[PDB]
Parts: C-alpha cells; structure tokens; sequence
C-alpha cells in the first residue's frame, strides 16, 4: 500500500474548487485523484486563460511546463486529449490540465504562456496531427523530412508503411512498401476474467 | 573471473 | 542563408546526431534551429504494444548514460498505478544505483564536455572509474548497461553477495579522482575562459523553457525534486544541493561536479544503513514469485506463469511521476486502462527543454561557442528523440 | 522442381529463380543480380574476385538471396558445384583486354562453354549466354569473331539456350560513355573517319538487364538471339561531341587514319595494367553499328528502351568540373539522330 | 540543504600575487604536474587476447539451450520464453514427439533482434534457456547471427559445465 | 499597347497545352479553351515572366481573356 | 624468385599495414557508442592495437555503426559511407544496427545496417561488451590478413 | 455540420490559398531540381506538382483543405532550405519501385490478395 497523505489529497481537492471557481466558464471538470494528483480539465478555448492564470496567480503559481502531450482515444469523437502537466516551484505541486480536440480542430498554442511548449506542440503535430494556431514555427520535428502520416495515431501501423534501403541502380536510398520478414506477432493477452474492483 | 577456482 | 551550414549529423563535436543548420555571419551564430529525431526511434509507440515488464527495458535505452536512474522513474510510475510500493531493502539500493548512476552521468557529461573543448586527459583519467563502476552493474545486474535491475516493484535480485563492500572500497577513492579532474580543469586558466560567461540563462528564463535540471539549478533557483518532493528513500539521506550564482557554463559545471561530491555522500550513507529484508514486494501478483517456490507451489506457478505470458493487470488510471535522473526532470505520464499492456507513455526527457534553450542561450555566439553550449546541456540524444 | 511465386513482389518475397550468374561482378552484371535481387530470386553469384570487391553486391539481395561461390575458370569442378543447385544460368563472362593467362576465346568462347556444358550435366531448365552485337564469325575485331565462335558452340553443349546480343552499353560504370568522355585527358579526340560513317546505337544498361531478367522468367525465349538495341542511333560524331557537351569540355575532333590508331591501341595494350584502349576496342568502336533485322529484343523481352539523352547527364556528370557540375540536360542541345 | 559553488581587498600581497599568476601562468603549470604525475602510474589496460576483463556468474553474454543430464534437451515447449521476449526475437512452434512427451520442431533466437534483456533466463520454468557466459560471437554475415535449436543446442553443450557452475553460484540469489 | 497583345499572344501558344491555333483575344482559358483553372494559374504566371512584372494572387482570378491581360499589364 | 611467391610475401606487408593501422570513424548513434568509448578508454584500450580514438569520415579504414539506423540518418550513413578511401570496411555494432534490435518492428528504423551499407563484421549484444567490440575489431584485422588483393591480379 | 472554421471560412477562400501554394512549388521546381542536382526534368517535376494538387482535388470540406496546405507549406520549406535531400525529394517521383497493374487479369496472375 502506498504511503498516501491525506493532507494533500485535501489542500489540492480545495485548489481544484479554487480554479473552478475562478475560472468558471472553460473549466468542465475538476477531480483530485487518487494518487493525490489534480487534473482540471477545460474546455479547448479556455487553453490560453486557464494556463496564464496557473502562470501568473500569486495562489497559483505554475510556472514551468513539465509535458504537453496527447493521448488518442479513437472512440472518443475529439480524438485527442491534449494533456499539460506543469509544476509549481513555489507550492510544491502539480496540476494537469487537460483538454480535447478532434483531427482538423485546431488547439490554440501556448508558446505565448509558456515557450517550453515550442517543441513539444511541434511534437504532438507531428506525431498525432493536431494543429496549433499562433505557433510560431510548427513543422515536423521527430519524424523524417518526407514522412506521410502521422504515427503515434493509434490507426497508424507501427511498421508502417515505408521502409529504406539502398539500391545500386539508382545510388541512392529508395523508400519501397514495408515488407516484414517476420510479422510483429500479435499475441493477444487480455484475460476474459475480470477483477471485481477493489 | 567468473570462479576464482581453476 | 547567411551561410547556413549544418553542424552536421556526424561530428566528434555533436553527441550522438544533431543537425544544427546555422547561419553564422563569419565566427558570430546568427540562429541556431536544432534538427531532431535522428535518433527517434518509436520507443513511444512500441510500448503499447507491449506487457508492463517487457517496455522495462526501453526505459534504460532512453537515456542510457543514465541507465537505471530512468528505470526508476518507470518503476516509480507503475508501482503507482497498482498503490504497491517497494520492500524497505530494495528502496535503499535503488537510491544506491541511483547515485551511483549519477555519478556516471557527470563523470559522462564533464569529461565529453572536455573533449569537445579539447582536455581529452580527463575523460580517460574518468573512464577507468567509470569502468569499475559498470562492473557494479554487471554484478548486479548482469549487464554493464542496459541492467533492467530496477523494476516496477523492487529490483530484481538482491545484491551480490559482497557488491556492498567494492562499492565502498571505490566511493573511498573516488573523491581523489574527482579531485585530479579539478586541478586539470576547475581552475585552468583556460576552461574558465571558454566556460565562463558563455550560455547565462536567467532564472526567470530557465523556468519559463522548462528547463528543470542542472540547467535551472545553476541560474540559483533552488529546486531538487529529490529534496522537494522525495521518492524512494532520498528523504531518509541528507544531501546539500549544489545551487549556482551567475549561471554558465562554469558554474554549471561546478554544480555538476559538487553532485558528483554529494552523491558520494549518499552512496556511504546507503551502504552505512541498508537494512535487511526482502528486495521485491511479496504480492505474487505484481512480483514474479521466486524459483524455488514456482517448481515446487502450484499457486507460485500460475503466478510465474500468467506474470511472464499475460502481466500486471495495472488498475485503469494515469500519473505523472517525475524523478531527478542526472541530466533532469525524468518523467513518464503513464496512462493506463485495465489492460496488463500500457495505452500510452510519454517520457518527458530533461533534454527536449534544454535543447530548445539553445537558441535562447546562443545568440551573438561564436562557432566554439555552440560545442560549449551542447555539452552545458548534457544532451543525450536518446531521451530528446526518444 | 520450382518454388512457387508467393509474396507482394519486392524485397523479402519469393519468385523462384535459382541462378548461377558468373561474371556478375561485372557492369551489366551489378545491375542483372539488382533485378533478380530486386524481385526476389535466388541468385548464385560465382566469384573470382576478392571478397572485399564482392561486397557491393551483399545490400541489393535481401538475407539468403545472394549466395557467393569461390570459382576458376580453368578449374572446371568449381563451374560444377555452382550450378549444382541452381535452375537458370546466365553467363556474362567477358573482357576487353586479353589478359596474360585469358585469351579472348576463354573469356568468350572456351570458357562459356564448359560452364553451360555442366549447367546441362545439372539439368539447368534454361541458360542465358550473352555475346556482343554484330558478331561475324568473320568481323574484324578478334574479340567479336571469337563471340560469334561461343554462340555457337554452346548451342551444341547446351540446345535451345538463349542468346541474347547486345550493342555496346549505356550506363554509369559503361565504357562506350565514359571512355569517349574520358578523352579529355587527351588534349585532342582522336576519331577514324573523323568519327562518320560508324553509327551507333546505345542502349541502357538497365534496359539490358531487365530484359535479361525477363528472358528467365519468359517460356517464349527459347533458342532466341535476342538483340537489345537502342530508341535512337547516332553517327558517332554527335555521341561524342554530345558526350564532350554534357562533360562541358571542349571538342577537337582530329581525323587519324584506323591503320595508325590500332598501333595507338597496341600501346595501351601493351600496358600491364588494364590497358585502357584496345586495339581491338578501337577496331570495335569503329565497327559500323549494324541495322535491325534479328529477333526483338528490349520491348519483345518486355521493356521499353530509355533514350540516351535521358539518363547522360547522371553517367557523364562526374566528369565536369566545379560548376558545370550544375547544368542540366534540358538547357543543354540534345544532338541530332542519324538513322543511316 | 542548499550549497553556493560559486558564490563571490587589494592588497600589493594579494595583487602581486594575483599578477604573478597571469604574468608566469602558475595555475597552468600545476596542471602540467598532474599528467606528469599519472605518466608515472602503472596503466590499467589488460592485453585483451591474454588477459579477460571480469564478468560475474550473471553476465548474460550469448544464448544456449540446456539438456538433463540424462541427455534429454529441458525445453518442454511452453512457449513463455516466446511470450516475455520483449523483441519478439525467440520463434517456436512444436509438435509432439513420437515419444509422445512435448518438444519444440523449431526454436530461433534472432540473436541480431535480441537485446540481451535475460528475462528468457528468468521466464523458463524447466531453465532451459539460459544466457551463457559467453559474448564473443561475432560472425562475418548476417545469417550466422540467426540461430536455429541446433546452433543453440550446440552452444549449449560446448558451455554446460560453465553454465551449470553459473546457474549453481546464482540460484539462491533467483 | 498592341505590343502587349503581341507578347501576351506569344506567350499563351509557347506552353503548348493550349491554343492549337484557336488562340483568340476574346477567348477565355476557363470559358471555352477548357484550360483547368491551375494551368490558367501557370499562364498568369508565365505572363509575369515575358511582362517582367508579377500579378497579385487575386487579379489573376478576374482576367481568363487575353485581351484583359493586356488591359491590366497596360496600366 | 617465383614472382607468385614473391606476390604473397609483398600483400601481406600490405595486409599488415591496413590490419595494423586501423583508424576507426565512429558514428555514437545510440548508446553502443558509449560502449566503444570504454574500449577507448584505459581497461581497454583500442589505441595498443593500432586503432585510433577517432578520425574524420576521410582518414578513416573503418566506420563502426553503433546505435539505430533511423530512416532520417539513413541518408547520412551513406553519404559518410560513401565519403571515405578505397580500402573500407564496416563494423556493425549493437543489436540494433545488427539487425533492427528492439526497435526492429518500428516505423522509423532501418532493420539494420546492411541494408543501405555493406557489413563485414557484426558485433552482437545490445551494449555489446567493449571487448566484444575489441573481438570483433580483431576479426576484422584476421579478416584483413587473409584477403590477397594481388596475388588475385597476379592470376587475373 | 455547425463545424467551426480553421482558415478560411468558405471553399472559396480555401482555393485561393491552394492557387498561391501552386504557384509557391512551380516557382520552386526548377530551383529545387538545380540546388539538389536532381536528375528530372523541371517540367516534369511541374506535372508531379499538379499530380499532387489534384491527387487531393476531391475534397470539398474547407477545414480538410485547410490543413491540407498547412502541410504543404512546410513541405516546400523542408523542400526549400535542402532540408529535404536528394533522397527525400526523388521519393516522390517513386523511381526504384516496380509499378503494380491494375487490370483483374493481371492481378489474378500475381496476387492472392487483391
Ligand atoms: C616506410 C614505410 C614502411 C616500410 C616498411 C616498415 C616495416 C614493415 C614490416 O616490417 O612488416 C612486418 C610484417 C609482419 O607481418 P607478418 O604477416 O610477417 O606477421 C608478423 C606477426 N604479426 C601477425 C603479429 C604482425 O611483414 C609482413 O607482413 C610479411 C611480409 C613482409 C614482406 C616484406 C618485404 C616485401
Ligand atoms: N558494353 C558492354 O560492356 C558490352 C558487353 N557485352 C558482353 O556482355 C558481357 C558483360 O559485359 P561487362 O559486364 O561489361 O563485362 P566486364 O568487363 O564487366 O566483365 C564481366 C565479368 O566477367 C568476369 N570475368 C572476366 N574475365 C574472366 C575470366 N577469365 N574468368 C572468370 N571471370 C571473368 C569479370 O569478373 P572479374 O573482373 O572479377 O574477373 C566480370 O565481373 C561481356 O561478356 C561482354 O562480352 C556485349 C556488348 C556490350
Ligand atoms: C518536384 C517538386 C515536388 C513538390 C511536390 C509538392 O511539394 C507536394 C504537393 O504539391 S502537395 C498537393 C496538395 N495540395 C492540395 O491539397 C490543395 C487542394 N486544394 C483544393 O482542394 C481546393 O480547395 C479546390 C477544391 C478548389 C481544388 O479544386 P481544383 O480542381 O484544384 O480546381
Ligand atoms: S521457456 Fe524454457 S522451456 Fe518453455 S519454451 Fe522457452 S525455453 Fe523451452
Ligand atoms: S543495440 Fe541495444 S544498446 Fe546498441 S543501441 Fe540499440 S539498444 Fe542501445
């Protein structure tokens, strides 16, 4: 059993009414979790006011922006879940503040509020495909200059479906379809019996 | 020196 | 283009692969863009597709000068998920291994620093420690690197039967050779000139980047998620932060090498006050039973069986848990369904940040300039790309 | 025997042509063994040459493709245990220059026919032997009298076996480009005939190749004296000025009678090493190309010839210098073609 | 606990001082002293061939497959060393034998996709694949990497005594 | 100002995917030469060359006759 | 006198001076970088066989490949590949250079270096130990000392 | 429907950004085929630019056309600046690879799947 501290469970429980209060209109939900961590998630337009208030609020400083990333529940309709952590160097804590948007339905970008967040936005572009408004240079940063598609997409192959080698006629180095010498074997591990939850 | 024994 | 000219993919002077297409007016650095992803490699998206125990060892290739220390941060994360914490004996060693993983990542980052300025002594009179320290590893582990020692409920197997002493025979030492590199470089009357007043960042700066590490430590802000929020046992050692004034290069280094000395300070006291005990949680469900049990318990041996073919089965939910792995801030936000396999794991890399700040921290700078910079940033191209 | 065509047809697939291929080290040789690589054929590849200069050929085949033999010609064991397994063989064995302890009946006639000699022995379903164009048991040149002499003759150790009979080669790596590009060491061009009334008729390698590659998976190829060609002739004083265009290097095209000249190819050959014009090369390069009147080749065979204007620019571009290096085919004046 | 690296009159002593360290470079010359002082230490490297660098009873090194002494291969094709491979490295697929006891027709560790993580070590019940001591393997081509029941068999033969005294040293730890 | 039309003329025959001898000033590319609306892109474009001046994105959308090319290059 | 023998005797000087003087062009992608480093380092020094700590993609004799071929840097290796001497060799090292290593299956990595540069020698592991790069940098050299360049010219 | 706009609030507007993007990469193409010495023809490399602009003529949404250009711009600044090399850029005109016909025939010969 891990060692929980209810005190915190509690002060950031009253945090989160803090900034639903504060800010009613973007914030949809707020929930301290167990693992005593606070998510506040909001609605995608309230991305540039819930964050600056988080940076500059004498009760709430959040000053650094731990990750931006997004997770892609396909069933979901708004696809991803653009997820940013950010800390608190003055109350010790951390707050994650989360929000939804669908393929061609663009999130504001925060570089404004934070710029940690130049490369990571041009990150979640270029692996999920969500399009950040405002940013100053978005342009793929991990994957190669001619790369179609955008891979941690959970409907992208993790093949994929392109692969390199050199070829001799041409002297260069030639993409061709993905042809696999040995299929990523799909082992299928979900158990048919379930845990009564606790 | 897996085993200090020859 | 003002001459843009690529730094280069291959380049003694660039860790790893780093394309840096600058324009540089002559010697000066008009703007720098760094070029990533040489090293991407999908760790993100492969462990998916696998169990709990087997993404472990992607966690050690993230930043693998830093071998273990991003293990921890894995375990941490998933011993979370499942509200199961690790034995007493096995918290001690990885704060142990912890250290004594950070003394390996600065022994890296201070002596390749170096060769790049161009000391090439230090990184060899450095080098043979750290041999000696891998051999640590390898008698843990069974690996020099790449150990998969650490994982998600305590390490894997007690300590050899006589590490503890070598490890202290080594620590007694190695402070005179931390010493050794200092009056080869702490007070050159040249590395100052190359370190010194070269890449400040402000601290106002260096949070607003995110830089969390040394980075932000250096400028004087005053944080060591080690000290603020304590994982492990680093809260039952006592360590003195190595806070910096007019960050730079040099005093970075200085902050560096001081860890260095710290972390020697909490090796002995590991080794002074390890307690006996088990080195894995004793829930057959989240910890692989022990051999001898499993050939002769029918329950063990359902539970080494369904552990190795299926897993942990960690409860749905997700976490931030972030470390203070050598370089930084290591973090991963492991999101999780029911399912024994993860649904997603950004690893926040303490690096993706401190590259970024390049082109904040060199501007007006000449071509000698960027090489002191990237070394300042222990940029370990594995964690950025990841 | 056989081994049924599975796959999606690139690397890492199936189509089930076994092939001993003995002189592939060679230019038309690389580019037959990318094909067959390429569409995932079991490819033999005999060598004589060290391991080190074998090595370009390991990346195009995918892992077990390519297979390398230790060869000797004038051993025949080797030539038995190489075609021991396969079911295609094709022969590429040739040379310019006889060498000390080659003469140009081994390298054309002697040896390619002891090698399908064995492949039949073996039971090899088909054997692809290569000679070049215009061969008269009678032509001047004694390297293409003693072609025309093999052509026969394995026809007899080996019946109803292919042989196609390619023009001189256009490709990187050829000689007929780059030997007439390379004249720029020498300060004047020489050219019999100031270089008239010997049209030529190029035809790409690749084209060459994937015509060959064809031939072993075509049952219409039977007994046929295929003849790759060419999309356009030329009377050799375009394909050279044409050449000195791309190169960007000036031409003087000087009239030498042939009778002094072949005493000029008799001085390279004297030379030890490779010599680098033969007195039969020089015979050869003179040697009127011949009209079409024999069995189709490249398009019978399945290919559409790729004229030489298209692809000179990346053969001939090594040979320009620190600018002209960035000119282009297109802005350049392609030459006339003269189908005489 | 914070501590300050770096954190910071002028006397004729005090300059003359400071000055003679510019003007004479002091600081240069002490490090020139260090070097020279090593020049006279006894070198740490181990003629490689003659001398081996030390690797304990844990070292995973190269993949063998075991047999009872009776001279029966261990492996009873559960197939679990397949499922915990984190690279998908080990294939198996087996069929019973005419015995009618239960073995694997064909067992490929791609030695190549391997990592050399050792939880095949850990995963088997019966033990049968173990990461032997060896990591001298290197082959000319890439095909000579693949290893087949045969090759490993065969490795696991020429390193029993080896293994056997490995696995006896580590055991109680496991 | 016929001059205009001269060069306008030359320019719209030279691409070669249009105006086969049906060149006309009244001739519209999308009304009757059928030009795509890209290649009419191209044309406009090529007209910038021969002209030495370059049109706007937008004016490029109200002229489709050459004769109203020659109208706007003259002012 | 027998030039045939006077032949062998003269390739293998020229086999010992290349076998001897090896001067390695390291690329560090990945980690089996940090584990050549410690073969340059003192336990194992790479240097006492003849093997430079490092040299530029010209004056190098052999490129060891250490770390992922990524599909962008798989245009570089080449280049590099293709930007050295005459007499050059490749020394795969790393299971993930190898062949394609725990990220084979991925979409952003070659499955391994022998498919867009020839490979001589394969060093296997996923760190490889250093000495088992010091192995397979001495099969290289026992590689080296059996190719005989002239006396196949000599019979060619 | 009720969708909210990304750039342009209408196809029409959209297609005035396609037309600069055009213009943008046929102004490129000979540049591009010049500084990366690329062995094609700058007409046609100029053909390849409009296969891809109308590759994707069908989509009649505005928000898809849209992104569609946001990924072209930086495709051509990538193309531009030689991010891209040699290799990235002949990719597009698929050079090494066997072409597939599309006839049943032809498939039923080689394919299982089809
Ligand atoms: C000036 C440039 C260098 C001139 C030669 C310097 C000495 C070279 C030499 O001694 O070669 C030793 C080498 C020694 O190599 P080795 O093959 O005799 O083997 C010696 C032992 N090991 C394997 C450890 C090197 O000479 C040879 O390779 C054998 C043939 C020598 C033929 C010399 C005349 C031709
Ligand atoms: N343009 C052209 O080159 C034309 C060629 N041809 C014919 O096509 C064939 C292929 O041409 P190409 O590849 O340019 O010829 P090459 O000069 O490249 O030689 C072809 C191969 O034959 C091998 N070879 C040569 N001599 C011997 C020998 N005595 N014993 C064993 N092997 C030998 C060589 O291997 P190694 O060098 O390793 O010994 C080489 O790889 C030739 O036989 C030629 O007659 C026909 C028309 C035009
Ligand atoms: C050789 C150089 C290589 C350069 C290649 C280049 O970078 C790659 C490329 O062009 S990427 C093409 C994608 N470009 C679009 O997707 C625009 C789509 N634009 C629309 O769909 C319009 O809204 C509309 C409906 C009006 C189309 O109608 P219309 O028929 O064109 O008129
Ligand atoms: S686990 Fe041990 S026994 Fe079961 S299959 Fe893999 S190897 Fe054979
Ligand atoms: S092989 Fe193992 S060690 Fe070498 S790079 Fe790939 S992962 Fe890191």
């Amino acid at each position: 059993v891990r060692p929980r501290s209810d005190v915190t469970h509690k002060q950031l429980s009253a945090f989160g009414e803090y900034v639903a209060e504060i800010l009613p209109k973007y914030v949809q939900q707020v929930q301290v979790s167990c693992l005593d961590e606070l998510e506040i998630c909001i609605h995608p337009d309230g991305v540039i006011p819930t964050l600056t208030f988080l940076r500059d609020h004498t009760n709430a400083q959040f000053k650094s922006l731990a990750d931006l990333t997004a997770v892609d529940v396909p069933t979901r309709q708004n696809r991803f879940e653009i997820v940013y952590n950010l800390l608190s160097l003055r109350f010790n804590s951390r707050i994650r503040v989360k929000t939804y948007a669908d393929e061609l339905t663009p999130i504001d970008s925060i570089v404004s509020v934070h710029i940690a967040a130049n490369w990571y936005e041009r990150e979640v572009w270029d692996m999920f495909g969500v399009f950040f408004f405002n940013h100053p240079d978005l342009r793929r940063i991990l994957t190669d200059y001619g790369f179609e598609g955008h891979p941690f997409r959970k409907d992208f192959p993790l093949t994929g479906y392109v692969e390199l080698r050199y070829d001799d006629e041409v002297k260069r180095v030639v993409a061709e379809p993905v042809e696999l010498a040995q299929e990523f074997r799909k082992f299928d591990l979900n158990s048919p019996w379930e845990a009564f939850p606790a | 020196c897996m085993t200090d024994d020859p | 283009t003002n001459m843009t000219l690529n730094f280069g993919p291959q380049h003694p002077a660039a860790h790893g692969v780093l394309r840096l297409v600058l324009e540089l007016s002559g010697e000066m650095v008009r703007k720098c863009d760094p070029h990533i992803g040489l090293l991407h490699r999908g760790t993100e998206k492969l462990i998916e597709y696998k169990t709990y125990l087997q993404a472990l060892p992607y966690f050690d290739r993230l930043d693998y000068v830093s071998m273990m220390c991003n293990e921890q941060a894995y375990s941490i994360a998933v011993e979370k998920l499942l509200n199961i914490q690790p034995p007493p004996r096995a918290q001690w060693i990885r704060v142990l291994f912890g250290e004594i993983t950070r003394i390996l990542n600065h022994i890296m980052a201070v002596t390749t620093h170096a060769l790049d300025i161009g000391a090439m002594t230090p990184f060899f009179w450095m080098f043979e420690e750290r041999e000696k320290m891998f051999e640590f590893y390898e008698r843990v582990s069974g690996a020099r690197m790449h150990a998969a020692y650490i994982r998600p409920g305590g390490v894997h197997q007690d300590l050899p039967l006589g590490l503890l002493d070598d490890i202290y025979e080594f620590s007694k030492n190695f402070s005179l050779r931390i010493d050794e590199v200092e009056e080869m470089l702490t007070n050159n009357r040249i590395w100052r000139n190359r370190t010194v007043d070269i890449g400040v960042v402000t601290a106002e700066d260096a949070l607003n980047y995110g830089f969390s590490g040394v980075m932000l430590r250096g400028s004087g802000i005053q944080w060591d998620l080690r000290k603020t929020q304590p994982y492990d046992v680093y809260d039952q050692v006592e360590f003195d932060v190595p806070i910096g004034s007019r960050g730079d290069c040099y005093d970075r280094y200085l902050c560096r090498v001081e860890e260095m000395r710290q972390s020697l300070r909490i090796i002995e006291q590991c080794l002074n006050k390890m307690p006996p005990g088990e080195i894995k949680v004793d829930d057959a469900k989240v910890s692989p039973p022990k051999r001898a049990e499993m050939k002769t318990s029918m329950e063990s041996l359902i539970h080494h069986f369904k552990l190795y073919t299926e897993g942990y089965q960690v409860p749905p939910g997700a976490t931030y848990t972030a470390i203070e792995a050598p370089k930084g801030e290591f973090g991963v936000y492991l999101v999780s369904d029911g399912s024994s396999r993860p649904y997603r794991c950004k690893i926040k890399a303490p690096g993706f940040a401190h590259l970024a700040g390049l082109d904040k921290m060199s501007k007006g700078h000449m071509l000698a300039d960027v090489v002191a910079i990237i070394g300042t940033q222990d940029i370990v191209f594995g964690e950025i790309d990841r | 025997h056989a081994v049924i065509p599975h796959g999606k047809g690139g690397r890492s697939s199936v189509s089930g042509v076994v092939a001993t291929v003995f002189g592939a080290t060679g230019f038309l040789g690389r580019y037959v063994v990318n094909h067959l690589g390429r569409m995932g054929s079991q490819v033999i590849i005999p060598y004589r040459c060290d391991v080190y200069d074998i090595m370009h050929l390991r990346l195009m085949g995918d892992l077990g493709q390519l297979t390398f033999l230790e060869w000797d010609a004038r051993d025949k064991d080797s030539i038995r245990k190489a075609v021991q397994h396969s079911n295609v063989v094709i022969n590429l064995i040739g040379r310019e220059w006889e060498t000390r302890n080659f003469d140009f009946e081994d390298v054309f006639v002697n040896i390619p026919r002891a090698i399908a000699q064995a492949s039949k022995e073996a039971g090899v379903e088909r054997f692809i032997h290569v000679s070049h164009l215009n061969a008269s048991m009678k032509s001047s040149s004694k390297s293409l009298r003693s072609k025309a002499v093999g052509e026969k003759e394995v026809r007899s150790v080996f019946p109803e076996a292919i042989i196609i009979r390619p023009s001189d080669i256009f490709g990187r790596e050829d000689r007929f480009l780059n030997h007439f590009a390379n004249y720029r060491w020498f300060l004047a061009v020489p050219l019999v005939s100031l270089g008239f009334k010997t049209v030529k008729q190029p035809v790409y390698v690749a084209d060459v190749s994937k015509g060959i590659v064809n031939a072993t998976k075509d049952p219409d190829a039977v007994g046929k004296t295929f003849a790759f060609t060419g999309p356009n002739r030329y009377l050799l004083f375009h394909l050279v000025k044409y050449i000195f265009g791309m190169t960007h290097r000036t031409f003087i095209p000087y009239p030498l009678p042939l009778f002094v000249y072949s005493w000029i190819g008799k001085l390279f050959g004297l030379s030890p090493f490779e010599p680098w014009t033969t007195k039969d090369k020089v015979e050869r390069i003179h040697i009127s190309d011949v009209m079409p009147t024999d069995l189709p080749g490249l398009e019978d065979l399945g290919v559409q010839p790729t004229p030489l204007e298209l692809k000179s620019i990346e053969v001939l571009r090594r040979h320009r210098t620190y600018r002209w290096l960035s000119s282009e085919i297109e802005e350049t004046k392609p030459a006339k073609t003269v189908n005489y | 606990t914070y501590k300050y690296v770096n954190k910071k009159e002028v006397d004729m002593k005090s300059a003359t001082d400071n000055a003679a360290r510019i003007l004479m470079w002091t600081e240069l010359i002490r490090g020139l002293g260090m070097t020279l002082s090593y020049l006279f230490r006894e070198p740490a490297t181990i003629n490689y061939p003659f001398e081996k660098g030390p690797l304990s009873p844990r070292f995973r090194g190269e993949h063998a497959l075991r047999r009872y002494p009776s001279g029966e291969e261990r492996c009873i094709a559960c197939k679990l060393c397949e499922a915990i491979c984190p690279a998908q490295a080990i294939t198996i697929e087996a069929e019973p034998r005419a015995d009618g006891s239960r073995r694997t027709t064909r067992y490929d560790i791609d030695m190549t996709k391997c990592i050399y993580c050792g939880f095949c070590q850990e995963a088997c019940p019966v033990d049968a694949i173990v990461e032997g001591p060896n990591f001298e393997f290197s082959t000319e081509t890439h095909e000579e990497l693949l290893y087949n029941k045969e090759k490993l068999l065969n490795n696991g033969d020429k390193w029993e005594a080896e293994i056997a005294a490995n696995i006896q040293a580590d055991y109680l730890y496991r | 100002l016929d001059g205009i039309k001269d060069r306008v003329l030359y320019v719209l025959k030279l691409y070669d995917k249009i105006d086969p001898e049906k060149l006309s000033v009244n001739s519209h590319f999308m009304k009757d030469l059928g030009l795509d609306s890209l290649d009419q892109v191209e044309i406009i474009m090529a007209m910038e060359d021969e002209f030495g001046f370059e049109i706007p994105d937008i004016d490029a959308e109200k002229l489709m006759c050459p004769q109203e090319i020659v109208d706007y290059i003259a002012d | 006198s027998r030039a045939e023998y006077v032949v062998t005797k003269l390739d293998d000087l020229i086999n010992w001076a290349r076998r001897s003087s090896l001067w390695p062009m390291t690329f560090g992608l990945a980690c089996c970088a940090v584990e050549m480093m410690h073969m340059a380092a003192p336990r194992y020094d790479m240097d006492r066989f003849g093997v430079v700590f490092r040299a530029s993609p010209r004056q190098a004799d052999v490129m060891i490949v250490a770390g992922t071929l990524t599909n962008k840097m798989a245009p570089a290796l080449r280049k590099v590949y293709d930007q050295m001497p005459e007499p050059r060799y490749v020394v795969s090292m790393g299971s993930c250079a190898n062949g394609g290593g725990y990220y084979h299956y991925s979409y952003s990595v070659v499955r391994g270096c022998d498919r867009i540069v020839p490979v001589d020698i394969y060093v296997p592991g996923c760190p490889p130990t250093a000495e088992a790069l010091l192995y397979g940098i001495l099969q290289l050299q026992r590689k080296i000392k059996r190719e005989q360049k002239l006396k196949i010219w000599y019979r060619r | 429907t009720s969708v909210k706009p990304i750039f342009s609030r209408d196809l029409n507007e959209a297609k005035r950004r396609v037309r600069e993007l055009y213009r943008a990469w046929y102004r490129e193409v000979p540049n591009t085929v010049h500084l990366m010495q690329l062995d094609i023809t700058v007409k046609q490399g100029r053909d390849k630019v409009r296969e891809m602009f109308m590759k994707n003529a069908h989509v009649t949404d505005p928000r898809v056309v849209d992104l569609l250009v946001i990924k072209g711009k930086m495709e051509l600044q990538e193309t531009i600046k030689v991010w891209k090399q040699r290799t990235h850029v002949m990719r597009f005109f698929h050079e090494t690879e066997t072409p597939r016909p599309k006839d049943f025939l032809s498939k039923f010969y080689m394919g299982h799947d089809p």
